[PDB]
């Protein structure tokens, strides 16, 4: 008999590292279905925020406008939502951007000569030779340009390159940074890699003490199997670290003497943020959506 | 075509349907090519078992009523080949559950003994799974082939 | 061309690695795999982004119409 | 109230009233396998699957045969009903650990 | 009600490329004559060489519509025995004079009895339960 409240008696969370960007945690004893699911959102559900419109003045550069505007569109942008709303389609494009739904960052370089002495470095030999991602200057406009006061729009990542120019060649946009979610472009995923794996599960089927034991413990990783002495058998120390290579089958002397397989009701998450979110916040709103996507199913009328 | 005369010959006469089997030897030119061919002879194999909710999905997986696929407007299962210790159906059952929601309920079940490209010696000792056996529309024994 | 931006297999951001590879393989003389490492690049498919580049860029911006010889 | 989300298929929903089908528009395995997980939960729930006719098309098909005593409408209610409270159990659990940290 | 009970002495147990399932050879401690060959389910119910088996054929258990899963207070002729199989007879098969072996299929675990005096209780049946003990 499963009961929601006999769930939350053997059900367990262990976090392992939690970093500004990656965390590392554990779902003990919840079904795969749960755990397929969050994950499954944690890269789908979890929309951002990026460019979307790029509007070109003038484009000297070898980089073709498609490209450049393409490019300008995959640079994260240090930008929390939340702060800006869903843009609607339908309404033209007069009524279609404003303060509460669009974000504008302006590019505006020209390349020049510099006297130097002479393989020499382009930024000796030119000037604005190389466009970066911290070249894109924050334009705020309309009802809200007070909001982003202690919040000014920064490129994630500043010292990507953009572009590279020779002198006489220009860039001159206005791009239009909107709302997304990440299964329409790449260009809107919040996190880099959302991915679990099952506890590796060793079962010890006979005590192969001695030598044989020194045999074993390195057909598994450093950190794993864990000899008490010469005889007191051959135990598991840490089981977690495995990499699951299953290079003590292809051995004669153990083939039948040890059995390998998981535990099911264990998974080891990893989640990686893009640097928008802060991994914890991806997988809470993970379980907000499981959640939200069965409350609306819950209230809501089953026609025909 | 652009009318009702041709719509009629496109449907009964040069339709897709009756051509099951070519004029040239009387045999069949139609039937499942590779995939399929190898999933039968695991999903057909004895090692091959299956839980109630396994089961069940695999029948409606491929069954549905909606796209009229059943002939009885109820999907219609067998009881378990294992009771205890755990609930469990074989694969061979699956086909039986196939045949027994898409025949005519009016009409017995179909009687066949053929054979498989299989040869019994790679299914190990004293086995008979080279043998298909059809009784009253039930799988009872051999694997299913491209034969 | 140019060192593309995120990893095409994960995504994660490579194109900020490029220059910083090079100053790694002349500067710190060290080897390809080691130069890889200290720029956080542990996945195989992060890991041949960059080391597989090109940088044609290079070659092709030495023809330039817009300035004399 | 938009109509086009849930609907009952007449064509297989039985006379009266344990067995039928539910179609659910813009819907896949996400919400599919967890609703047929808990639905079979359910003591009066006989026979429980779900099936997406073809992946080109946003469309989720549920099928819900009950014994008596309760319909196959009530089936999915109470599904639903109780995906809501697990989902505040794993909610409550998560909040919990996080400041136990 | 019961159409078969005795005790067998298990000769072989042989896996034939199968992780598992597995024959079973095995001879009558009370008949001489009376011979089994039985495919199990070793996983759920392993079987040794040199074993005692309590082999039982059942009509069923003490108008049924159809199985359904166990729920509190359910008395059957199952708790009594560890291993329970439904399965068909499919063939009837006369071996020289007097000596009679029948076959049995609990979906492709097949099983085949000789004997003699089992001929009137015995009947082809597409309904007959096969529980095992100890
Ligand atoms: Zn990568």
């Amino acid at each position: 008999e499963w009961n929601v409240e006999k769930f939350k008696k053997d059900f367990e969370v262990n976090i392992s590292s939690l970093d500004a960007r990656e965390a590392n945690f554990d779902l003990i004893n919840i079904d795969t279905s749960i755990a397929n699911a969050f994950r499954r959102i944690m890269i789908s559900e979890v929309p951002s925020v990026a460019a979307e419109y790029v509007y070109f003045f003038n484009n000297t550069s070898v980089i073709q406008d498609e490209v450049l505007a393409h490019r300008i569109g995959l640079v994260p942008l240090k930008v929390d939502p939340d702060m800006l709303t869903w843009v609607d389609s339908n309404l033209p494009d007069d009524e279609k951007f404003t303060d509460e739904n669009t974000i504008v960052l302006s590019l505006n370089v020209k390349c020049t000569r510099n006297p130097d002495a002479p393989s020499t470095d382009p930024k000796e030999l030119y000037n604005n030779a190389h466009v970066y991602a911290r070249d894109l200057k924050f334009e705020p406009q309309g009802r809200q340009s007070t909001t982003f006061a202690d919040c000014p729009v920064v490129p994630a990542d500043p010292d990507i390159l953009l572009a590279k120019l020779r002198p006489g060649q220009e860039i001159s946009l206005k791009a239009h940074c909107i709302l997304g979610i990440g299964g329409d472009h790449a260009k809107f995923s919040p996190v880099s890699t959302a991915s679990y794996r099952l506890l590796p599960q060793i079962n010890i089927l006979q005590p192969i003490k001695g030598e044989s034991a020194r045999r074993f413990q390195k057909c598994f990783p450093p950190g794993v199997i864990g000899i008490d002495e010469g005889s007191d058998e051959a135990y598991v120390k840490d089981a977690r670290k495995d990499t699951v290579s299953r290079e003590v089958l292809r051995y004669e002397e153990f083939a039948d003497k040890v059995k390998l397989g998981r535990v099911r009701n264990h998974f080891i998450f990893n989640v990686e943020s893009a640097g928008a979110m802060t991994p914890e916040e991806i997988f809470f709103k993970s379980v907000r959506i499981l959640k939200n996507k069965a409350e609306y199913l819950k209230n809501c009328p089953i026609t025909q | 075509p652009q009318n009702e005369n041709a719509r009629a010959e496109a449907l009964n006469l040069a339709n897709t349907d009756s051509q099951y089997l070519t004029p040239t030897s009387g045999s069949p030119v139609r039937g499942l090519i590779q995939d399929h061919i190898s999933a039968g002879v695991w999903l057909t194999s004895k090692d091959s078992f299956f839980t109630r909710e396994q089961y069940q999905q695999y029948i409606y997986g491929c069954i549905r009523p909606e796209d009229g696929h059943t002939t009885r407007s109820k999907i219609v299962t067998l009881p378990p080949t294992i009771f205890k210790p755990y609930p469990l159906w074989t694969g061979k059952q699956i086909i039986t559950t196939v045949l027994l929601n898409v025949t005519p309920p009016d009409m017995p079940g179909i009687n066949l003994i053929s054979k498989n490209k299989i040869k019994n010696e790679y299914w190990g000792k004293g086995s008979l799974e080279n043998e298909v056996l059809f009784k009253d529309g039930a799988l009872l024994c051999g694997i299913l082939d491209k034969s | 061309m140019i060192v593309p931006v995120r990893c095409f297999s994960c995504g994660k951001v490579v194109g900020d690695k490029w220059e910083s590879y090079l100053n790694l393989l002349q500067e710190d003389e060290l080897d390809e795999g080691t130069a890889l490492s200290r720029l956080g690049l542990k996945r195989y498919c992060c890991r041949r982004m960059i080391l597989t580049h090109v940088d044609l860029i290079e070659k092709f911006l030495r023809y330039n119409p817009l300035e004399k010889r | 109230p938009d109509r086009e989300k849930i609907k009952l298929l007449t064509q297989a929903t039985s006379e009266d009233g344990t067995s039928a089908s539910f179609q659910i528009v813009e819907e896949d395995h996400t919400l599919g396998n967890a609703l047929r997980y808990v639905i079979m939960k359910n003591p009066d729930v006989e026979f429980c699957g779900y099936s997406i006719p073809h992946p080109s098309e946003n469309l989720l098909n549920i099928r819900i045969q009950t014994y008596g005593e309760t319909t196959a409408v009530d089936a999915l209610q109470k599904g639903l009903k109780d995906l809501m409270d697990l989902c505040d159990v794993v909610e409550s659990k998560f909040t919990e650990k996080i400041k136990s940290m | 009600n019961t159409l078969f009970d005795d005790i067998f002495q298990v000769s072989e147990v042989d896996p034939g490329r199968y992780n598992k399932v597995c024959r079973i050879e095995a001879a009558s401690t009370t008949q001489d004559q009376c011979k089994l060959t039985l495919d199990i389910n070793v996983e759920l119910f392993p079987v040794a060489a040199q074993d005692s088996l309590t082999v039982t054929i059942a009509s069923s258990l003490n108008a049924t519509r159809s199985w359904r899963p166990p729920q509190a207070g359910d008395r059957s002729l199952a708790d009594d025995y560890d291993y329970v199989m439904y399965g068909t007879a499919y063939k009837f098969e006369e071996v020289s004079k007097d000596l009679i072996a029948v076959y049995y299929s609990f979906g492709g675990l097949l099983m085949r009895l000789e004997g003699n005096y089992r001929n009137l209780n015995n009947l082809k049946q597409e309904n007959a339960y096969l529980l095992i003990r100890r």
